[PDB]
């Protein structure tokens, strides 16, 4: 159904892995199509132009020579309406880059170690979720520079948190990690909505109180029964979950029996599997799939440079798959990203190469 | 498992 052609490739000069890539879906229509890549101590912006051109725009290089960025995510600046780019990695410091000036305008220290993923809330562009090697997720309000909530502890993850996603409504989060667990954390309670409201009301110039963070010790659901090894990428599909480990499949599943997501309580003993998307040669961890804006297609690169794209417009057992290869793309693909209009798919690799695929 | 190939 979906066919793409490889129109160009570029390599960055640092020769370190590109761990992350994201198109800016928060651009204004008319704007050129821009994406960010992170690896080494760098964040780089590129624009896609005609005849396959991947045009270097500008870059931020961290003053710390031994920082290594792993992940980025785009949002809006609440003060101006223009885009912002959050980055983080091995140092465990969230940096908010203003992509206009390519300077760091805010940074957040708090995590005990490396940050593995960053996500923005789908309804509220100020609300940043980070997940960490310290076993916790944190929710920040980047307008008032406040830590709203820490998700961790008693029934929190017991090893590094590797990925998380908000659902479409931004009512709940699914996280996953090295403890081969997936954990659901609701954020639409009265308490949590009040906490977010208070975070906006906070101004340290008018008071000496600190801002009180919520400490959430108990997920609303937890399972270790989907995957056996490190779970490194999770994404909601409506009320269902897509997740993968290092076992060469993405599993489509739901908490409960074949059960309303919103009646699910922590005593739920079970899960239902609805389908799987099988592939090969993706058995190292920190390998992420993406979806298009409409969540009609799912793309994942593997450790030998193959790029799988599934048409999810289907019973998942029956989903059709396009395999995209190029004779010169042999290095491990860490992450992919579709343009907002789905016309372009970019893949980034361990050898610092970037691969541009255009929809036919 | 391993992060690197």
């Amino acid at each position: 159904k979906y066919s793409f052609k490889c129109v160009n490739s570029l390599k960055e000069d640092h020769n370190q892995p590109l761990f992350g890539v994201q198109f800016n879906w928060h651009s204004k229509e008319g704007d050129p199509l821009v994406f960010a890549t992170v690896g080494s101590n760098r964040v780089t912006l590129y624009e896609c132009h005609s005849q396959g051109e991947i045009r270097l725009l500008q870059s931020y290089v961290d003053a710390d020579a031994d920082e290594n960025f792993y992940t980025c995510a785009w949002t809006y600046d609440s003060n101006t309406s223009h885009p912002l780019l959050a980055v983080a990695g091995s140092r465990g410091i969230i940096r908010i880059i203003n992509p206009i000036t390519m300077q760091c305008i805010k940074h957040y220290v708090g995590h005990g170690n490396a940050i593995n993923e960053l996500k923005f809330h789908p309804r509220d562009p100020n609300l940043l979720l980070s997940v960490s090697k310290d076993h916790a997720l944190r929710l920040w309000n980047i307008q008032t520079d406040t830590l709203v909530a820490i998700f961790g502890g008693v029934e929190g993850h017991r090893d590094e948190v590797l990925s998380a996603d908000y659902d479409l409504l931004g009512e709940k989060i699914m996280s996953c990690g090295m403890d081969h667990s997936l954990k659901l954390w609701r954020i639409n309670s009265k308490r949590m909505m009040n906490a977010i409201k208070e975070s906006y009301d906070y101004n340290p110039n008018k008071t000496n109180r600190p801002f009180i963070s919520q400490k959430i010790h108990f997920p609303d659901f937890s399972t270790r029964d989907i995957h056996r090894n490190y779970v490194d990428c999770v994404r909601w599909l409506g009320d269902l979950i897509l997740s993968k480990s290092c076992e060469n499949a993405i599993v489509c599943w739901k908490p409960g029996k074949m059960d309303d997501i919103d009646k699910i309580k922590p005593s739920e003993s079970n899960v239902t599997i609805l389908g799987r998307f099988d592939y090969s040669q993706c058995d190292i961890w920190y390998m992420r799939f993406s979806m298009d804006f409409w969540q009609k297609m799912l793309a994942l690169g593997n450790q030998v440079g193959k790029l799988y794209v599934w048409d999810l417009e289907v019973d998942p057992h029956k989903a059709k798959c396009t395999t995209l290869t190029h004779h010169k793309c042999g290095a491990a693909i860490r992450q992919t990203s579709f343009s907002r209009d789905s016309s372009i798919l970019i893949a980034v690799c361990d050898d610092a190469s970037i691969w541009r695929w255009d929809r036919l | 498992p391993s992060k690197f190939l």
